[PDB]
């Protein structure tokens, strides 16, 4: 995996650019609705793999109202596939509700892990 | 490679043993041994076929005992250690014309005629290739080809030139049932007989294939019904969410 | 023996997910539901729906590889004919 | 190893002997007539090899039959002189063993046949 | 009757699917052989042995 | 507690096929691993009953297979179920590996489970080659000549592996006798690697087609997936029975019904259908030492796959560009098998060379570039700025 | 026998069974050591040994 | 997996014996003790002491079975000699 | 014959010893039997045929 610090370093440079966001953002909105995760009642941060110690740290620090709602969306998405159906269009995720709710907990767990690791490998002399 | 170096493609005739429910024609196996004994056994062997396997398939017991007795087999030695011969019995194998391989090439201008016990299953085409090989010699070669001395043209052989000449002609055997022995009629019966020599289990195999497929299809249909009954409670399970009151 | 290194799965009672609160579920026995209900409106209509979603990710890579094979095949039959006798030379060596 | 004496191979008989599990080409020939086949020049062919280590015994013929790709097998006493017709994927050859047909990159191997006591051990 | 007299007891439930496994075995084996030797009538050895009765 | 949970031996059966927690949304692609356990049992059982009638001497080997076909009571059923069962064993294993390449099963924490699977695939190729040389047909002799001559190109040790593999100077009687003794043995090494395979599975469990955590909805193995495993077993045995009883020589070659001859070469040497994609990788390299390296590198490049996938989502369910290039790789593997069954002619030497380039560029170039492109496309299509 | 006395079918099937039973023995040896691991060994005194153990 | 039925052995820390209190132990390193001290006062005496305890439980069952074999053997050599020719009759049948 | 060289005789003696026996050869170009003298790879013959 790449890192979320590296993704946002590249992804912010595209958005503070007048000619780059002209080209790439119409392509990126077509990539989202051709993925089809909103039709299963899912945001994007539900799809992130969680078997690593940075991602296990960010799930403990979540508030427990957002932690209970995420566990119901995942259970609803497993029952939807074994019936091989989609949800009704009343219950799809709209484009305003797909927020990065887990990105701020992730980005500060990574900046603390980088700072701890570059203080264990030190070459201070006299 | 060119189509002259691959050989012509044999067509698809309609053999009576094609299909999943068909049997060999045992009157065309019986007439096929008559063309082997009179035209074919002069140069080719049948080394994988025993005498006893013909009883109940194309001849009776007293006929195969009479057929095997006109050949000489080597016996265990006498009380002085000298060789000894004996007539044939049912457990023996059908003999071939040559004692060794050098004597076979010496009578066929260097070429070696193969063994015909497995020739159906060892050729691309099967029954269609051995039939079309025999009834496919032209009366004259095509214009422009140059044959070696002592060769014959046949377009079903890869390369065009073969060391076997045409051996089937009209009315060269006389059948016992009274069937007219034409060129295509006798060529049909050797290929039905020679396919039995490669596959003697053919009629037994398709009868046990009937019992296995009927049993396994009624087991496959019942497992689809049984699975959907035991999986009914999971597919109809429901889920409601009410958000909890927030000071836990 | 001793306990080993920890994993990301447990057993019944301590499977190792987040805590749940406020979800209800209902079900009815199989002995009360009608035999073979979901045999229509599903492969005649539902697998006909699932095919139509995921087919264009299969048929466009398939069409490129079948155009490449059929076009490369008919140039081999041309090179081993009488009309393609001079072009077999100056190409192979 | 197979021992050959100076009594038991006459002039024109190319027998393909199965020596050491491998085919071989064995006959005696006149020491004059290979002046007819390879009188072209030195290096009109792929590799520069005409006569020097062709036969260290200058009045005999010995050649292996293992090819570079597969190990294909020719017919004997057929050709321009009665040499090599090897219709497998390619080349025919000559009295020597170099090509008249086909690409055929590398040369067929000469085995090590020696001379002991008027006996000739092959291999 | 049925299931509690025919498919419940374990010497009936299992004592029919192992006892009926033999009576099914032979009548299915006999009826398959009668269909095969009638679909291919005229080509067997039994048919052409009665034709050489001379 | 119950007796099936307190016994030392019954608890292993209960913890693996009775009370094992499964994700409730897995589909019929997760049934290929149980069906491979049935394939190994059929091959071991039918081969032991055929080894009672077989002779491994080079002058008795071809005729003893004919003795099983003609003389042994129901001997034709044993051979046909054995020769056709090996093709069905390789077909399910190609579908088993392609599922885990699709749903992302080779990533953490299942890297060790993917590495033991690559070792099983090499031992299954070695097993099928050794047993094909035991019939001693005309395809058996020249397939063993071509393969064993490849090891004479190893630098500074070349004429010592090949003279130790032959037991002599060519493919002869010491080669056939030692190939049957090794053929009895490697199916028992495969069965011990299968036990170690299921141990690495039990500590983490299976994935699911959604690709997310499955610890929120689990059902047991017994009475729900045993009756779903039963559906594909009865479909397997019915299509296998259609080949053994109605078309038993369709997945074969007629030149194996000629006894092998070191003095006559066949006009066309072609392997079985499951070695044709790897045979075409070998003939594309004009060097001899570089050709044998590339054919073995086509299986060891599966071990670089946990490192080149730079994606943050597991699987291919919601990835548009990664679903397109998965079927470029599939049909390039069916084009490679068709090149390896053709002659070496000149439209086909360039088609088989470019298609070998697409094999290695998928793992090392196409996957790490398309992975990071979809990480940036998921980000700027969500973050409002 | 595969026939009427000790003959050629007897010797050919005895070697194929001789290759196989040493691999059944090795699987029974694995099951043997599993039953040992849950209780351990005894001692020549014949009493409990959970008071003095070395690795 | 799940926990299974309980045994009579544990592992390091919970081996499963009685609780101990009031026993002390001492030891010295092997690098400080003299090399091969207990090689005399060991088998030249110790094992000469351990043999003398447990030998009479071995040698009395051994002497009965060697008297039975030697006495039964010499009656077989007598029956197959010339002096024992009449007693071979009236005994075997 | 070859196993005696270096144990009880030399190489020229065992080659001379093996040459006074007749062994059967592969047939000629007509398929007739043929004999040959002995070599080192042969086995020591016995007096009776059966
Ligand atoms: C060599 C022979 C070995 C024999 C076994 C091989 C089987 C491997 C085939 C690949 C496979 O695993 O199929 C999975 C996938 C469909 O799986 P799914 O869970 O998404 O949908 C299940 C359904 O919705 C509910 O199926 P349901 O549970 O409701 O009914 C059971 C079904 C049984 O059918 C099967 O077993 C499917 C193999 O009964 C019927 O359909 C009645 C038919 C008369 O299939 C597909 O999506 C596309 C299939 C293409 C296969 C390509 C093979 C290339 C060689
Ligand atoms: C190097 C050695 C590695 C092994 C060999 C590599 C390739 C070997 C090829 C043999 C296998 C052929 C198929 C590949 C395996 C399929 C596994 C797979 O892709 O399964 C998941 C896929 C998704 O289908 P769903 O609609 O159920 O899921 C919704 C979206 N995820 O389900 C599907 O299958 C999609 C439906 C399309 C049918 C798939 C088969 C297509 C038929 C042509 C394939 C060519 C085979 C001759
Ligand atoms: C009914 C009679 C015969 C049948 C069905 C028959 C069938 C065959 C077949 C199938 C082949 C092999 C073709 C191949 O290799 O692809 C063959 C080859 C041959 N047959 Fe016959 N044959 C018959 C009679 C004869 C006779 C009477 C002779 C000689 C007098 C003969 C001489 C040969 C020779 C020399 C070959 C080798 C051809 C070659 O390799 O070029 N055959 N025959
Ligand atoms: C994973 C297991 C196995 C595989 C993939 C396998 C594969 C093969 C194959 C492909 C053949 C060639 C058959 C043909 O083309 O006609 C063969 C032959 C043979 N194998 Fe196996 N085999 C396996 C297990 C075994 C075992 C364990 C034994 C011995 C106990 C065995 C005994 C034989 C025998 C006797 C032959 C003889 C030739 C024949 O029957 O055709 N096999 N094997
Ligand atoms: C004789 C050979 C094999 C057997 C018996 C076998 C058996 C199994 C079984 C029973 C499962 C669990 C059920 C399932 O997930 O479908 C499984 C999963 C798996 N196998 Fe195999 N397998 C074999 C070969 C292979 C090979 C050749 C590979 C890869 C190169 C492989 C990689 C995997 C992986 C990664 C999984 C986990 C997939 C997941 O959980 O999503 N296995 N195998
Ligand atoms: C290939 C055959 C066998 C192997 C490899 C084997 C191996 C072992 C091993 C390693 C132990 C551990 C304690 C020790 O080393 O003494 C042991 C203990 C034991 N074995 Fe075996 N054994 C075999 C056969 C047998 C047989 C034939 C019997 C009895 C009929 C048996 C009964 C036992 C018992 C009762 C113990 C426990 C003894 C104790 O803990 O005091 N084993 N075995
Ligand atoms: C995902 O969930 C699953 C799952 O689906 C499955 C199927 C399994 C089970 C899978 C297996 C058990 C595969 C393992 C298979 C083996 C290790 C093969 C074992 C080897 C054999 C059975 C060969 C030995 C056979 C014999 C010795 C009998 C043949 C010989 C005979 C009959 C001798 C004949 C002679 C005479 C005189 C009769 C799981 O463990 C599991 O949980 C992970
Ligand atoms: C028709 C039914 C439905 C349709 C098809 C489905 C078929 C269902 C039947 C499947 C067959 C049952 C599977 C058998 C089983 O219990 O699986 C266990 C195998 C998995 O591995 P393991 O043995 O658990 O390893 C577990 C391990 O404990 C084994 O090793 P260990 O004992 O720890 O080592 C001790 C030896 C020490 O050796 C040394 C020296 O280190
Ligand atoms: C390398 C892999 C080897 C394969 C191992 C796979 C798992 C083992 C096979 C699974 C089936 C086991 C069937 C055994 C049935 C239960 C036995 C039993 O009741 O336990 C025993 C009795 O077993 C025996 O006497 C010998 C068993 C012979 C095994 C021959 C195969 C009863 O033991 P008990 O009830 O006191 O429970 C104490 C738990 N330690
Ligand atoms: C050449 C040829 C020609 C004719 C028949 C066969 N052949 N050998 N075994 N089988 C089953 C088969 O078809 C073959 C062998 O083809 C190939 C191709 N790759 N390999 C291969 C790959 C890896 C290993 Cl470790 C061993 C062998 C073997």
């Amino acid at each position: 995996p790449q890192s979320f610090t590296s993704i946002a370093r590249i992804g912010d440079y595209i958005l503070k650019s007048p000619v780059l966001s002209k080209l790439c953002v119409p392509v990126a909105n077509q990539f989202i609705n051709l993925a089809g995760y909103k039709k299963l009642g899912l945001k994007f941060d539900d799809l992130i793999a969680e078997e690593n110690p940075i991602m296990q740290t960010a799930l403990r620090r979540l508030p427990e109202d957002e932690s209970y709602a995420r566990a119901y969306r995942i259970i609803r998405a497993h029952q939807t596939e074994l019936t091989h159906h989609l949800l009704p269009r009343n219950e799809w995720i709209k484009a305003q509700e797909d927020v990065p709710y887990l990105l701020p907990y992730i980005l500060e767990a990574e900046a603390a892990a980088k700072e701890k690791d570059e203080l264990d490998n030190i070459e201070v002399s006299k | 490679m060119t189509a002259a170096e691959h050989g012509l493609h044999a067509p698809a005739y309609a053999w009576s043993h094609n299909g999943p429910f068909e049997t060999f024609d045992h009157a065309s196996i019986r007439r096929g041994y008559q063309v082997y004994r009179e035209v074919c056994a002069a140069c080719h062997s049948l080394d994988r076929v025993a005498w006893r396997t013909l009883v109940g398939v194309s001849h009776t017991n007293e006929e195969v005992r009479n057929m095997a007795e006109e050949f000489e087999y080597d016996d265990e030695p006498d009380e002085q250690g000298n060789p000894k011969k004996r007539p044939g019995k049912l457990s023996d194998y059908i003999p071939g014309p040559y004692p060794n391989e050098q004597a076979a090439r010496a009578a066929n201008q260097g070429a070696l005629p193969p063994d015909l016990s497995l020739i159906v299953k060892a050729r691309h085409g099967g029954c269609d290739y051995i039939f079309s090989l025999l009834t496919g010699y032209p009366d004259e070669p095509p214009a422009g080809v140059a044959l070696p001395p002592g060769s014959n043209y046949n377009p079903y052989f890869p390369g065009g030139s073969i060391a076997m000449a045409r051996v089937l002609f009209d009315d060269m055997v006389e059948y016992e049932d009274g069937t007219p022995a034409t060129t295509s009629q006798m060529a049909k019966d050797v290929t039905t007989f020679l396919n039995w020599c490669a596959e003697p289990e053919h009629d037994e195999r398709k009868r046990l294939g009937l019992k296995t497929v009927i049993i396994l299809s009624s087991l496959y249909l019942l497992s689809i019904w049984v699975k959907k009954f035991k999986w009914a409670g999971i597919k109809t399970r429901k889920f409601v969410f009410n958000p909890p009151k927030p000071r836990k | 023996g001793p306990p080993s290194g920890k994993t990301y799965m447990g057993w019944w009672g301590h499977m190792g997910g987040p805590k749940q609160k406020g979800i209800t579920s209902y079900a009815v026995s199989p002995y009360a539901q009608k035999p073979l209900q979901g045999i229509f409106h599903n492969a005649v209509f539902n697998s006909f729906r699932r095919f139509k979603s995921q087919f264009l990710y299969v048929l466009i890579p398939a069409g490129i590889y079948w155009y490449w094979w059929k076009n490369g095949n008919e140039y081999n039959e041309f090179l081993y004919s009488k009309a393609g006798r001079e072009e077999l030379e100056r190409v192979n060596v | 190893k197979v021992e050959v004496n100076l009594a038991a191979i006459p002039l024109g008989k190319n027998v393909v002997v199965k020596w050491q599990g491998k085919p071989v080409f064995i006959r005696h020939r006149t020491p004059h007539e290979i002046q007819e086949a390879n009188s072209v020049d030195m290096s009109a062919l792929k590799d520069p090899q005409t006569d020097a280590d062709r036969v260290k015994d200058p009045q005999w013929l010995i050649m292996l039959g293992i090819c570079t790709h597969l190990g294909c097998v020719p017919i004997g006493e057929a050709g321009d002189f009665g040499g090599w017709f090897c219709p497998c994927h390619g080349s025919h050859y000559d009295i020597s063993g170099r090509i008249r047909k086909g690409p055929a990159p590398l040369n067929l191997e000469i085995p090590a046949y020696e001379f002991d006591g008027d006996k000739v051990i092959v291999g | 009757s049925l299931y509690k007299t025919f498919f419940k007891r374990n010497a009936v439930f299992v004592g029919t699917i192992f006892a009926g496994a033999f009576v099914f075995q032979t009548v299915f084996d006999t009826a398959i052989t009668s269909w095969y030797e009638n679909h291919n009538k005229g080509k067997l050895w039994k048919d052409v042995k009665a034709r050489i009765a001379a | 507690m119950a007796f099936r949970k307190s016994n030392v031996y019954l608890s292993l059966v209960n913890s693996y096929i009775i009370d094992s927690p499964q994700p409730s949304s897995i589909n019929y692609w997760w049934n290929m691993g149980s069906l491979l356990g049935l394939c190994l049992v059929i091959q071991i059982v039918t081969g032991i009953f055929m080894a009672m009638h077989y002779s491994s001497n080079i002058e008795l080997a071809f005729s003893s297979v004919e003795h099983i076909m003609r003389d042994v009571h129901n001997g034709y059923i044993l051979r046909y179920l054995h020769a056709n069962g090996a093709s069905f064993f390789f077909m399910v294993m190609f579908m088993h590996m392609a599922k885990g390449l699709y749903y992302g099963s080779y990533r953490s924490p299942r890297v060790t489970l993917w590495n033991v699977g690559v070792i099983i695939f090499i031992l299954t190729i070695a097993t099928a080659f050794l047993g094909y040389c035991c019939v001693y047909g005309q395809m058996s002799h020249w397939g063993a000549t071509v393969i064993t001559n490849l090891f004479s190109a190893i630098p500074f040790v070349g004429n010592d592996i090949v003279s130790w593999l032959w037991g002599g100077f060519s493919v002869s009687n010491p080669t056939i006798q030692r190939f049957f003794a090794l053929h009895y043995l490697v199916p028992f090494i495969i069965a011990a690697m299968v036990i170690m395979h299921l141990m690495a599975l039990h500590i983490h469990g299976s994935s699911n087609p959604l690709g997310i955590t499955g610890n929120l909805d689990r059902i047991p193995m017994h009475s729900y997936f045993i009756f779903k495993d039963l559906v594909t077993v009865f479909l397997f045995m019915l299509i296998l029975a259609l080949f053994v009883f109605y078309s038993p020589n369709t997945l074969g070659h007629p030149d194996n019904y000629i006894p092998g001859n070191p003095l006559v070469t066949p006009a066309s040497i072609v392997p079985e259908w499951y070695l044709l994609p790897f045979y075409a990788i070998l003939r594309s390299i004009p060097d001899k030492l570089l050709g044998v390296i590339t054919m073995f590198a086509a299986i060891l490049v599966l071990l670089v796959l946990p490192f080149t996938d730079r994606s943050v989502v597991r699987g291919n369910t919601f990835k548009v560009l990664s679903k397109f290039f998965f079927f470029i790789f599939v049909f390039n593997f069916v084009l490679l098998g068709q090149i390896g069954a053709c002659h070496v002619e000149v439209p086909y030497v360039l088609m088989g060379q470019i298609a070998t380039f697409i094999y290695f560029a998928y793992f090392l170039i196409i996957v790490p570039v398309i992975s990071t492109i979809e990480n940036v496309l998921f980000y700027i299509g969500r973050v409002n700025k």
